[PDB]
């Protein structure tokens, strides 16, 4: 009996220059690409969020094969023969080699800035009477919210109890690799759309969408609501939590809409407790 | 085979060099031997980097899609005629368009050519060898190519600065900007002023604007949406004509009227305006002082709505262009 | 166009009709001489409008000019809309609108 | 002849970086038949690759996606030591955004029962019965699929961009991928033709076979 | 454990021109960008506040690897090799010389303007009839309260006692890089929202909002209060002090809201003393 847990999570509003890409002498370009309507949005690589989860798992017990030496800023590997039955990271994120391999039990898309990117940069000349090179750096930044989508096959896990630490990690995501010195951007969720179903396909990949450039309302996308009303994407398996709950409860006719009978909580921790109880009951933990 | 034969075919995992190596039939291996002859090579100049302080080292490789052997041979032999100073470009699309610049244009034949541009650039200052940093596809139709020829004609060519063994080449950023927008399919006038003035405080391409302002106007004329702003340009030109007539009337006999000084004052006053309210105050007062304006009478509602709706920064930009484009 | 743009257009036309009335009164009152002053009148009108320093004085001058103009067909067809536009909108924006109407005055052929 | 099964695909981000492009993550405009075949095998939970040879696949591309480049510190097997800096290399990879396409599956050429079409159908009627692992993805593992559902030819009732086998086309899509090197990889030359049809034209039925 | 300190700080009201960007023509533009509601706001960079903290640590008498010669206006290095064990700045702010690098405990974000920037400018001109090209000039200024977000990792500090001087410096921040001759803008805090928790998730980033688009009112944001109501962000871990305390105490039903059972102090020094006592108890100092 396969069981999955998909989720679309939207972060807060803040100033971010997280991932970046190769510089051009001047400027540290935040990487970006096209999105809905062709407007350019700033991205955050999937490997970034996977690295953040690995760091979270390493920071709180939860034995990790791929330990990150903070002092040396390098990745040391404890046991060259990966053992998913023991190491959490090989159980979840998998591994690769020249047994032979193990597909990661976690797959997440790259994070997307909810609002299109406008040309924004930060001057960076370093203090000092002497003005030599390596001064006047430019840091392209973005004042938006980041929304990313993940999916885990809990069945593929070697230890079925490892789903819960991933839930705590995604809720308390420590840090996506970024200019924390200049732009400390928290990545904790502000509005969640979770679904725990035995179906392989979940049509909730990117449900937070507002556009409306330079704004933070972050309404639920119309297409997601239409899909919910259609009959598919069963509301009983839906879990809606965060600040979007307020806007949902301020929607007209919401008391009679099919979205009403979905698990809905303003408090994020109550959502997490209820979902974890359901998952533990279904998986027999 | 190896990367020297097929560009981009490096072995990702060196420890598996014997097994994970690209394999091909002998005839295709011969083709990979003889690829270098067809593809041309161009040098890329970073606009942000001063060419004096940085000699060009990025290499763009233009690889054309093949439709016929004879057509490709004739095209390559034609492109052999061009000067090296042309090959120095400021964008990948510029090099791609240059590869198809010498192609003959036939109005009965639907022209369509495609080519690949492969960017090779050292990752760092001490990089031993170049690495493939960008590949971009260019599909050129009739309209794009004729527009590019029009831009080449109106806009100035590269300045072949020559110094101590230093033949620097001054590329016009605008040409590239237009070319890029053309390839994008978006309006050429995406944001020329931004590049010409806002970004180009040094006036590197702003001077090109001065040298090619007519060309800018020409393309703007092509732009239908510009129409309303063109009517506003005429309105402001008529208003400043009236103001200059008033100054001429005020001018004493024998004394030289300071029309240049008045124009400089106009530019300074317009640049001084800091918000919507003050700028609109000054614009309306200047229009009133101009006198009876025929154009503002004919297009009353349109110009009024343009003033009410457009952000004041844009109206200031077009007013500055009107001042710069004034020609009695 | 939105409603605000329509109101702004009616205000422009109202001011233009008021100037029509005032210029007609000037022509009738000073028919003697080679030509009555209109260009000087327009310059004086601009100077008076720019003289106004706050909402009270500018609104006083605007209302006085409007009544001096005479019957105002554009201000006939729209009473409440234009009245509310005048009372609510900041006096500076009214000054821009009046100056734009001044510069846009189409002479009667 | 039983109507071929139709699937609606919607992937937010995807990359089908071409084979010979090993220095760069530069991708095909269209999902290759091999990647689609592998993803269908993953959906039906079929680990063996030789089980469903002969199934014919046709792809209808609903909207042309945008191509964007992203930077990644991809890890490679260059040095024996894992912690050696030679393993990590910064390079660019192209992605395709907002990919919506329709897939036609024709499993009549299959010689082993049940065919792939029957397996996909039975999977969609009874999702709980099918036993598999992993999370469904197109291209790279982290590129999940927003929506894969059973759909008709009229789901968008719009205009379709088909991938047609043309001997003078531009795209060189592989229908069988040899992951180790390039010996067994088999290529077919395609093109994107804009036609208003709710059913694939013959050629579109790219039929997957073993390289032998 | 893993304790962290997060806070959003609001400054007093005054005229500020602290972050002039690359000037154009004769006008010295101060750096600005978009923010809430799509209105342009003026930004003061986080590097400026990091420099101010470095200067505070230098002045108070702590080691500080980077010495700033005020008279020479130059920066000198006490030792070419960074030693985070011995130097406070190397411990906190990190380093990268190009071991070699440190992550850095202090992670700070930009300082946004609470009120949108209208575009006010100031003319300055050299006196005397002798006038040259450098005679007259325009300087852009803004009359606003500034708000920035910072986050530090107590565990990441090589010496845990170093958290006290950084807090003292934040509450006694020296001049932030600007134009003190003609716009002397004090950056001293006047309203704090501090969180000292073991979880990472932070919901106090930019929790301040204006009552009127052009005013010095500085009320607490609705989202922060609502999130405290809903159940997350435990009031026992909340620390609010400053001028916003009066507005919070004048709110209706305040004695019943969860805001009541949170650490609130009118005097900022008392709240700082209490938080410092809590930190010293938690980290064994």
């Amino acid at each position: 009996p396969n069981y999955y847990l998909y989720g679309t999570v939207l972060t807060r509003y803040g100033l971010a220059s997280l991932n970046h890409d190769i510089r051009r002498g001047n400027k540290t370009i935040l990487q970006k690409g096209y999105w809905n309507n062709g407007k350019i949005h700033s991205f955050v690589g999937s490997s970034a969020i996977r690295w953040a989860l690995r760091f979270y798992l390493q920071k709180q017990g939860y034995l990790v094969n791929r330990v990150w030496d903070e002092e040396e800023h390098i990745n040391r590997l404890t046991s060259e023969d990966f053992d998913p039955e023991k190491f959490y990271d090989d159980d979840i994120f998998g591994f690769a080699l020249l047994p032979n391999q193990r597909m990661g039990a976690l797959g997440m898309n790259m994070a997307v800035s909810l609002t299109p990117y406008d040309g924004a940069v930060k001057l960076g000349a370093k203090s000092g009477r002497e003005k030599d090179s390596t001064s006047l750096h430019f840091t392209e930044y973005h004042a938006t919210r980041y929304q990313y989508y993940f999916g885990i096959d809990a069945t593929h896990l070697k230890d079925f109890s490892r789903i819960l630490p991933m839930i705590d990690g995604i809720m308390n995501l420590p840090k996506v690799g970024g200019s924390s010195n200049i732009f400390n951007y928290p990545f904790c969720p502000d509005s969640l759309v979770f679904q725990w179903t035995n179906h392989f396909a979940s049509y909730i990949s990117y449900c937070f969408e507002y556009c409306d450039p330079k704004s933070k309302e972050a309404k639920l996308s119309q297409e997601f609501i239409d899909e919910v009303e259609c009959g598919q994407i069963d509301p009983s398996k839906l879990w809606i939590g965060g600040t979007i709950v307020k806007d949902l409860q301020q929607l007209d006719n919401f008391e009679s809409s099919p979205l009403n009978k979905a698990h809905i909580y303003r408090n994020r921790n109550e959502m997490i407790e209820a979902l974890k109880t359901v998952i533990k009951r279904d998986l027999g933990l | 085979i190896t990367s020297w034969l097929y560009l981009g075919g490096i072995v990702r995992h060196a420890r598996t060099q014997n097994t994970t190596k690209l394999e091909e039939k002998p005839e295709y291996a011969l083709a990979l031997l003889f690829v270098p002859v067809v593809c041309h090579y161009c040098l890329l100049h970073i606009p942000s980097e001063d060419l004096k302080e940085r000699k060009p080292h990025r290499y763009l490789v233009v690889i054309p899609e093949i439709k016929d052997f004879e057509d490709a041979s004739q095209r390559r032999w034609r492109l052999q005629q061009l000067e090296t100073k042309q090959f120095h470009v400021s964008s990948l699309g510029e090099a791609g368009l240059l590869y198809y610049s010498l192609d003959d244009i036939q109005p009965e034949v639907a022209y369509y050519q495609a080519c690949q541009v492969w960017l090779y650039e050292k990752t760092n200052k001490a990089s031993r060898q170049r690495t493939l940093m960008s590949i971009e596809e260019i599909k050129i139709d009739k309209n794009i190519l004729i527009t590019y020829q029009q831009v080449q004609k109106y806009f100035k060519t590269n300045y072949q600065i020559i110094k101590y063994k230093q033949i620097f080449i001054k590329v016009n950023p605008i040409r590239s900007l237009i070319a890029d927008n053309l390839v994008k399919g978006i309006h050429w006038w995406s944001n020329f002023w931004e590049k010409l003035v806002i970004e180009d405080s040094k006036e590197y391409l702003f001077n090109q604007l001065f040298s090619n302002r007519e060309g800018f106007i020409i393309m703007a004329e092509n732009s239908e949406e510009d129409k309303q702003y063109l009517i506003f340009i005429k309105v402001f030109q008529q208003a400043m004509k009236g103001n200059f007539a008033k100054i001429y009337a005020k001018t004493e006999e024998g004394k030289d009227p300071p029309i240049k000084k008045k124009v400089e004052r106009l530019r300074a006053e317009l640049n001084y305006c800091y918000d919507e309210l003050s700028f609109k105050e000054y614009l309306s007062d200047f229009l009133v002082r101009g006198g009876l304006n025929k154009y503002f009478n004919e297009h009353q509602e349109e110009i009024a709505l343009l003033i009410k709706k457009s952000p004041w920064q844009e109206i200031r930009i077009w007013s500055l262009l009107a001042i710069a484009s004034y020609k009695p | 166009n939105s409603e605000e743009d329509k109101q702004y257009l009616i205000f422009i036309k109202v001011f233009q009709q008021a100037m029509k009335g005032n210029f007609a009164k000037i022509y009738a009152k000073t028919e003697e001489g080679k030509d009555p002053p209109i260009k000087k009148k327009v310059e004086r009108l601009r100077a008076e409008l720019n003289y106004c320093y706050d909402e009270l004085s500018f609104k006083e001058y605007l209302s006085d000019f409007l009544v001096r103009g005479g019957l105002n067909k554009y201000f006939n067809e729209h009473q409440e809309e234009i009245a509310l536009l005048i009372k609510k909108s900041p006096w500076q924006e009214i000054r821009i609108w009046s100056l734009l109407a001044i510069a846009s005055y189409k002479p009667k052929d | 002849m039983i109507a071929p099964l139709i699937l609606y695909l919607d992937v937010p981000f995807t990359t089908f970086r071409e084979s010979h492009a090993r220095e760069m993550g530069k991708t095909y405009p269209v999902p290759p038949p091999a990647t689609v075949y592998g993803m269908l095998l993953s959906l039906v939970g079929e680990t063996n690759v030789y089980r469903h040879c002969g199934v014919e696949l046709a792809i209808a591309m609903l909207s042309s996606p945008k191509k964007s480049r992203i930077l990644r510190q991809m890890r490679r097997f260059k040095n024996a030591d894992f912690s050696h800096p030679e393993n990590v290399i910064p390079c660019y990879q192209e992605i395709l955004s907002n990919l919506k396409c329709l897939i036609w599956v024709r499993s009549d050429e299959e010689k082993i029962q049940p065919s792939l079409r029957e397996r996909i159908q039975l999977a969609f009627d009874h999702p709980e019965l099918v036993r598999r692992f992993g999370c469904l993805f197109l291209g790279e593992s982290d590129q999940l699929i927003k929506t894969i559902k059973l759909a008709r030819e009229d789901y968008l009732e719009g205009v379709r961009q088909w991938a047609i086998r043309d001997n003078r086309g531009r795209l060189t899509l592989p229908y069988w991928v040899d992951h180790v090197g390039s010996r067994n990889t088999r290529f077919l030359r395609y093109r994107i033709e804009e036609m208003d049809r709710l059913s694939p034209p013959d050629l579109a039925w790219t039929m997957v076979q073993s390289p032998i």
